[PDB]
């Protein structure tokens, strides 16, 4: 069997590096024999820590969903007014929303009765029926418009990133904000040992080259 | 001259498709009789199989069709060549989420880094006028030609580049290649034509005329290009069973008008 040569070059880059030290309390300076295309790289400490945290959160979320252990907290006094086309869309995707803890029933002018929600979404919603409708509609439309593929549980190691694309936008935004807020900031003091641990964890990431908001985590400076 | 593809990622993606094909559902498509468009917004059309009338989600069927042509014709695509110029940095200006240069350039970089792969395996030709550093001058020269006589609508092109960087996982061969096929399929599917109230006197004669012309275009496209292709080579996957609904059994209708 054959593969594509360019896929392995990115992974091998970060494995051939060593930490020099923290720079301007914002970056981690790293250094790369066999330096044909690869020397000095400045890593944003915030972006780095945020990426480590994001993939831990994404692994926990998809492990819970794939194994059917994802918590679905019961919700009371939650009925949202929907159009006929909206009710049809929700009736069609009821089985798909159940996978993410979003449990509902379609009445009839029609009304969407939300029975259960994941803890993550219960927090974000905070009684706002308008927000919850908009958020559930966004996913239903994403599925309908082939922007999001449905969660296939026919397959069952758990490689979370193979199911990363199925994750609804609202869950993605929550996980990005949680990882961002938990991460080390600019101006924060890091010891050389702390920098070594961060770059070590980063090199084991599925996507070490960007932060939680699609911007680079590092820049070459040599 | 057809090039042999021996990639394990492509072999496993083809097995996934082959295993998903629903034999009875494919037979309905293989022997279809296209009637016409039912809904341009919800992308619904009517077909006849045997003496039964079916409601089809053509947007869903075309998605699966173009993904399948993509897998079958992988690394063997014809090119659609593009006064008029196409700059990726200009296309991404439509998105308010990409307010900064770093966010826009990250998308272009991911694509531009794998330009040799995209041109060889997908015929997605990316050319840059200046040096490799300048992402602002990165242009799109050509796109794959999945179907002879069919040119995809470039309305969805700014979304194709955006999703190529943001939605595609470039860190895994199988997920990357599968993702690129899904983005081509989504770009290639015929556009939704949202409902405009023709009876509304407030709307201009230009908006009413263009809505009619957009409706005529999709009708002409499905009849002369898309459905003959769906009938010729579409293999229906099991998950499309909900996108194929029987709306009439014509023998039951004959009795209603039998004695005139
Ligand atoms: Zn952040």
């Amino acid at each position: 069997g054959k593969t594509i040569t360019d896929f392995s070059i990115s992974r091998s880059v970060l494995a051939k590096y060593e930490v020099i030290n923290q720079v301007d309390k914002k970056f981690i300076l790293i250094r790369c024999q066999s330096i044909h295309n690869c020397l000095l790289v400045l890593v944003d400490q915030h972006a780095c820590d945020e990426r480590i945290r994001l993939e831990e959160l994404f692994y926990s979320l998809l492990t819970e969903v794939v194994t059917g252990t994802f918590v679905a907290r019961d919700l009371k006094d939650c009925c949202i007014e929907v159009d006929r086309t909206e009710a049809d869309l929700f009736k069609h995707y009821q089985s798909e929303f159940k996978k993410w803890g979003i449990g509902y029933e379609t009445i009839e002018t029609s009304l969407l009765e939300i029975k259960t929600l994941p803890e993550m979404l219960t927090s974000k919603y905070n009684g706002d029926k308008d927000y919850l409708k908009m958020v559930l509609l966004q996913h239903a439309h994403d599925l309908k418009d082939f922007k999001k593929l449905p969660m296939d549980l026919s397959h069952f190691k758990l490689y979370w990133w193979k199911y990363s694309s199925c994750v609804p936008t609202v869950f993605h935004e929550i996980l990005n904000s949680k990882a961002c807020r938990s991460a080390v900031m600019f101006g924060d003091e890091l010891t050389r040992q702390e920098c070594i641990i961060l770059i070590s964890k980063l090199s084991r990431c599925h996507n070490p080259f960007e932060c939680a908001h699609g911007r680079p985590s590092m820049v070459p400076i040599a | 001259e057809r090039v042999n593809v021996n990639l394990t990622s492509i072999k496993k993606l083809r097995e996934k498709v082959d295993d998903s094909i629903h034999r009875e559902l494919t037979d309905i498509f293989a022997n279809l009789n296209y009637v016409g468009v039912v809904d341009e917004e919800r992308r619904l059309a009517a077909i006849q199989h045997d003496l039964k009338l079916f409601l089809i989600d053509y947007g869903s069927v075309c998605y699966e069709l173009f993904y399948q042509i993509g897998l079958t014709d992988f690394a063997n695509f014809g090119k659609i060549n593009l006064s008029d110029d196409i700059v990726l940095y200009n296309l991404l200006s439509e998105f308010d989420e990409l307010n900064d240069d770093a966010s826009k350039e990250k998308i272009i970089s991911k694509i531009w880094d794998m330009s040799s792969m995209l041109n060889e395996y997908y015929s997605i030709e990316l050319v840059n006028d200046g040096l490799d550093n300048d992402l602002k001058s990165v242009k799109l020269k050509s796109l794959p030609l999945l179907l002879k006589g069919y040119i995809p609508s470039l309305v969805k092109l700014p979304f194709f580049i955006y999703r190529l960087g943001k939605e595609v996982d470039w860190e895994d061969e199988q997920e990357c290649l599968d993702g690129i096929l899904r983005e081509i399929a989504l770009l290639y599917i015929p556009d939704m034509v949202p409902k405009v109230d023709t009876s509304d006197a407030s709307l201009s004669e230009d908006e009413k005329a263009q809505f009619i012309n957009r409706k005529e275009h999709i009708s002409s496209l499905l009849e002369h290009v898309l459905f003959p292709c769906i009938k010729r080579r579409f293999l229906a996957p099991r998950h499309i069973l909900k996108d194929v609904v029987e709306i009439a059994n014509l023998p039951d209708l004959y009795k209603v008008f039998e004695r005139c």
